[PDB]
């Protein structure tokens, strides 16, 4: 509904602990969906070359995410993937996607364009001074 | 490095085909990374079980004490 | 894209510039079909080998999506270019090509630059 | 009750010989409990580097004891553990734990700290002149 984070419906017959783990993981998927929406929206030429470049970089990171997901799918096809292993493997991916989504949401809220977008990028880069990744 | 695999991030991007050979290499690299983490996990599990699996009273660090 | 190419390949009235644009489009389409053929061959190799080789060639829905992510962008760009160039010819076609050159995306920029240079030659 | 060794209540309806064997083994468990209590308390940062290191070494030995106990538990689960085999295997372990607990209790009675603790350790090392282990 609108520019809101994607909400998910979980089957009520799922384990409560399973449901909580799912609710803990779903934020990553919401971030992915938001990033894809941002990429597709700001990719219009009208949004300017800076927004185009932002979308391209996001596309590269999305490609990396998709590669990761496909490898996880392969592991699942092997039956070697447990839910706890999934959480462990996704934790770094979860953090990366969350950072990307926070940046996307900030750019979208600010309607940053050109030099204002560059300023926002500088400020965010200082905001991530503590997170080497 | 995010910029190293940024083939489509550039000023003078040469016209290339859609050839994803580098993409296949990147996929293999990520698969290798995941497999390496899984192998490390499996090795740690095996080592810990093997330590835990010694004969009763065997494997103690203070031999004979 | 193929419908557009077939529609314009028959029009002698499109002139040499139109034919050159169609030729460039056909060349890019040939490259795309070559890439698609390679991907098909990899998926066929995965099916025929019977081994669940977790190689990038195994036909996963996810693997397909990954391999087609860049192709999807390429095809979308080409289709948008075709739509924007619809009905334009001659110097108007050249102007339409130049207008698409102002895109911010470096991959789109490279593709459009190559197409523009080839059609303008 | 106080700084005493842990006491145990055994079901009175046990075999007298079994009860006596239990009472013979229980001293080892009391020493273990006392040692663990000392280790866990003196493990606070407040205890200084020397006492902290002593507690860490005790913790390592407790971990080794737990490993041994887990192997014995496995033998019982395997049905391979007899009461006499357990007694035999723990007798040296019982003596080791008892020596360690006696040293801990002596340090605690002396409230030995720093150089006084090191002196007490040296004197204890001379006290084990007859016990190579």
């Amino acid at each position: 509904a609108g520019r809101q984070s994607r909400t998910f419906l979980v089957d009520p017959n799922l384990d409560l602990s399973i449901r909580e783990l799912v609710h803990r993981i779903l934020p990553v998927a919401a971030s992915y969906s938001a990033v894809t929406r941002f990429i597709e929206e700001k990719s219009s030429f009208e949004y300017g070359q800076v927004n185009h470049a932002l979308a391209a970089a996001m596309r590269t990171l999305v490609k990396e995410h998709l590669i990761l997901v496909s490898q996880l799918e392969q592991l699942h096809r092997q039956g070697l993937l447990s839910l706890q292993k999934l959480w462990f493997y996704i934790q770094p991916a979860m953090r990366t996607m969350d950072i990307l989504a926070s940046l996307a949401t900030s750019v979208d809220k600010g309607e940053c364009l050109g030099g204002s977008t560059l300023s926002l990028l500088h400020d965010r880069s200082f905001s991530y001074t503590g997170d080497s990744q | 490095d995010y910029f190293l695999n940024n083939k489509h991030v550039g000023r003078n991007v040469p016209y290339s085909g859609y050839d994803c050979d580098d993409l296949s290499v990147f996929e293999m690299d990520v698969q290798s990374l995941i497999s390496r983490e899984e192998c490390l996990c499996h090795s740690m599990i095996q080592e810990t079980l093997q330590v835990m699996e010694a004969a009763p009273g065997t494997g103690l660090p203070t031999v004979g004490l | 894209i193929r419908r557009y190419t077939d529609q314009r390949s028959l029009d002698r009235s499109f002139g040499l510039v139109g034919q050159s644009f169609c030729a460039a489009l056909h060349q890019e389409l040939r490259e795309y079909y070559r890439l698609l053929s390679v991907l098909h061959s990899q998926l066929q190799l995965e099916d025929d080998q019977g081994v669940n080789l977790g190689l990038e060639s195994s036909l996963t829905l996810r693997r397909l999506l990954v391999w087609t992510y860049d192709p999807k962008i390429r095809l979308k760009t080409l289709a948008a270019l075709v739509d924007h160039c619809q009905g334009r010819k001659g110097g108007e076609l050249a102007s339409a090509v130049h207008a698409y050159t102002k895109t911010g995306d470096p991959y789109m920029r490279s593709l459009v630059q190559h197409i523009l240079s080839l059609v303008s030659h």
